[PDB]
RNA sequence: AUGAUGAGGUUAAUAGGUUCGAGGUGGAAGCAUGGUGACAUGUGGAGCUGACGAAUACUAAUCGAUCGAAGACUUAAU
RNA sequence: CGCGAGCUGGGUUCAGAACGUCGUGAGACAGUUCGGUCCCUAUCCGUCGUGGGCGUAGGAAAUUUGAGAGGAGCUGUCCUU
RNA sequence: GACAAUGGUAGGAGAGCGUUCUAAGGGCGUUGAAGCAUGAUCGUAAGGACAUGUGGAGCGCUUAGAAGUGAGAAUGCCGGUGUGAGUCGCGAAAGACGGGUGAGAAUCCCGUCCACCGAUUGACUAAGGUUUCCAGAGGAAGGCUCGUCCGCUCUGGGUUAGU
RNA sequence: ACCGAUAGUGAACCAGUACCGUGAGGGAAAGGUGAAAAGCACCCCGGAAGGGGAGUGAAAUAGAACCUGAAACCGUGUGCU
RNA sequence: UUAAGUUAUUAAGGGCGCACGGUGGAUGCCUUGGCACUAGAAGCCGAUGAAGGACGUUACUAACGACGAUAUGCUUUGGG
């Protein structure tokens, strides 16, 4: 359960490809156009979702 | 349990200044500490 | 069905607390799964308030908590009273869907998805 | 022209900051703000303050209009460490490193 | 396991609820009646019923966003 | 005498004790007997499953032959002739 | 010029490069020393110069002398940084909601509901520790998370005996 | 023809200290802004830290463990692949 | 157009070189301090209370140093 060999920079970096995070499920809010928000989520600014304040 | 269960009395009636100066060799201890320079004796 | 990081009895009590708190407050801020499970509880309770029988009060007391809410007439009232007297009278034409959910967004501490759940 | 703003001795570790910087690097400023403000990672507030500082002192000092701006290079460098100790068993210690970062964000108008 | 695979995304029956059922439990609560009482009987195969079948837009699957071709050269037959 | 980073640990093979025998004795015996702590989060190959990238000279959806690979491969009793 | 020799361990012999200091001599340097970095530079080798960037004050060169005189290994010593790896783990356990506070809230405050102990997880108390008590401010580090909070940090107070 | 901060005293610095141990006893690490403090008025972002401009300074690429600042190490951009 | 053949482009990410950065604290320069010694002096203190320490004194006082309820010092003699 103990490595015999150090892990090179090359292998380290080849493994750290898929560890990244992605751009979130982002969209615009049409109440304010800009101030992009998450899709299927309330807008923090406009308090809106399908026009209605919340 | 463990091996140090403190007591002020048992600390000072063994390792204390008076117990040192009560004895010929315990005075050499204080001299070795006075000679070395320890701020705390006993 | 669904289990919520809790054993069976803890789940039952959490669900009763959420139902009752909803009945009091008309909207609560929770996590989406607990919402998705307590909507069933709530809606079945509204159905009992609509059936309106004594046996239905007796069966909804098995699932509600004994709480005291002060009214805007400065009056003392219970969850079950509020339910069978106000909430089931609001929805007398509505055949289900007594509750909605609004996905709010990811919470700071635990990365949880907060929601708002209310009984419109 | 160029503007930058920096944040030094940040408590977060660089492997956990660079994940977010990879989303900002080479994008419109408002887009990037939204990325940070909607990502639930914990470095994203800090990156956001570095960014808004850059936009502010571009708008102020170097006199550029905030609209046309993109994020040219956003990089994070290892700072110090704070060496700490988590006692594991049988009298053995195990080291802990409270790593640091130097969040830099450089802003340009494209010329 | 996660990705993924598959059913669906308002021109919508995908899930929840609601109304019906199946299967299961086995005769609710209240009222009355006979008993001193424990109980028993009737109303009534009662009421309850998580996952299964069907119908139903009541709630949520909103508005949106991104990626994704214009098809190399040569030779031969046409 | 395949396999204890896959198990056990009866047996041998530590320290305790006792019998026979040997030894002046400490102690000893492929003599016997009672008892007696089996550590590890798998880096690489390997293996079982599962995905992303690109490629397959346009970009896509579906159906597909099969170079190959793997699997299965057992056998009784009875009746009739 | 002719001719020949020139693999090499333990090992013997010889000729040398370099480092620190010193004597003498001759010299460089804020118009930029040493040192560091870069280069496609010279020498048969150890190794030496030249430029450019940095740097900001000492340093070479010749001959000779003296040594704390050259490191890749000692399960070497001290420090620094990594791989394992964003991986084990985050330390027996019932929390939920509402209102606040605030830049920031699962985590702080208040209320309610639920739960846990209950020969007790309660009350007192000798040792021991010795100001951790209290109040108001703070959030760098500590807290195995967060933190507006704390047994942490700042300031200021607090322990009253004839029995 | 002694060291020059892993050297030289264990100790260039509040060192026989901190820390360890019941105790005798053991026993560290840690130097340098600048000529002078002239130690960044002031505006902007930020809750703050931190930073960007401005101004002191010859120099801040000298801004407080502040002379120089190697290597391991961590990264960003890109020429060939 | 079809058939046959040949070949590239891609870079998720990696390698080599270069440039820019950071951490880190080697090197160079320096020295408040030390080492070995030379010459000269001296070679003890204390019951008229030692050496060594504890507690305290400052305007504000945590610590080192000096000091001692005459306490961050008193007097005098000279120097300056
Ligand atoms: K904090
Ligand atoms: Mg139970
Ligand atoms: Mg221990
Ligand atoms: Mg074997
Ligand atoms: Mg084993
Ligand atoms: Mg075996
Ligand atoms: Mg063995
Ligand atoms: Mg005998
Ligand atoms: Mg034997
Ligand atoms: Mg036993
Ligand atoms: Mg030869
Ligand atoms: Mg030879
Ligand atoms: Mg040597
Ligand atoms: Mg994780
Ligand atoms: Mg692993
Ligand atoms: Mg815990
Ligand atoms: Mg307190
Ligand atoms: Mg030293
Ligand atoms: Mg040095
Ligand atoms: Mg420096
Ligand atoms: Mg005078
Ligand atoms: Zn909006």
């Amino acid at each position: 359960a103990v490595p015999k060999r150090r892990t090179s920079k090359t292998r380290k970096n080849k493994r750290r490809t898929h560890f990244k995070i992605s751009v979130p499920g982002m969209t615009e809010c049409p109440n304010c156009g800009r101030e992009y928000k998450l899709s299927h989520r309330v807008c923090k600014n406009c308090g809106s979702y399908n026009g209605e304040e919340v | 349990k463990r091996t140090y269960q403190p007591n002020k009395r048992k600390h000072s009636k063994v390792h204390g200044f008076r117990k040192r100066m009560s004895t010929k060799n315990g005075r050499k201890v204080l001299a070795r500490r006075r000679r070395k320079g320890r701020k705390v004796l006993s | 069905y669904r289990k919520l990081g809790r054993t069976s009895d803890q789940r039952k009590a959490m669900l009763r607390d959420l139902a009752t708190s909803l009945i009091i407050s008309e909207r609560i801020e929770t996590t989406e799964a607990r919402a998705k499970e307590v909507r069933s509880v709530v809606e079945k309770l509204i159905t009992l308030g609509k059936k309106g029988d004594l046996a239905s009060r007796r069966n909804a007391a098995k699932t509600l908590r004994n709480v005291e809410i002060l009214n805007e007439d400065e009056t003392t009232q219970t969850a079950l009273q509020k339910l069978f007297g106000e909430i089931a009278e609001r929805y007398t034409e509505r055949q289900g869907g007594y509750t909605r959910i609004l996905k709010q967004g990811p919470r700071r501490g635990d990365g949880a998805e907060s929601v708002i759940i209310e009984l419109v | 022209m160029e503007a930058k703003a920096v944040a030094r001795t940040i408590r977060i570790a660089p492997r956990k900051v660079r994940l977010v910087l990879d989303l900002i690097r080479g994008k419109n400023a408002a887009e990037a703000i939204a990325i940070l403000k909607l990502t639930n990672k914990a470095s994203s507030p800090v990156i956001e303050k570095v960014l808004m500082s850059a936009l502010a002192n571009a708008e102020h000092n170097y006199d550029m209009n905030t609209d046309e701006l993109v994020v040219k290079e956003a990089y994070a460098n290892e700072g110090p460490t704070l060496k700490r100790f988590r006692p594991r068993a049988q009298g053995r210690a195990s080291a802990i490193n409270k790593r640091t970062s130097h969040i830099t964000i450089v802003v340009s108008d494209g010329k």
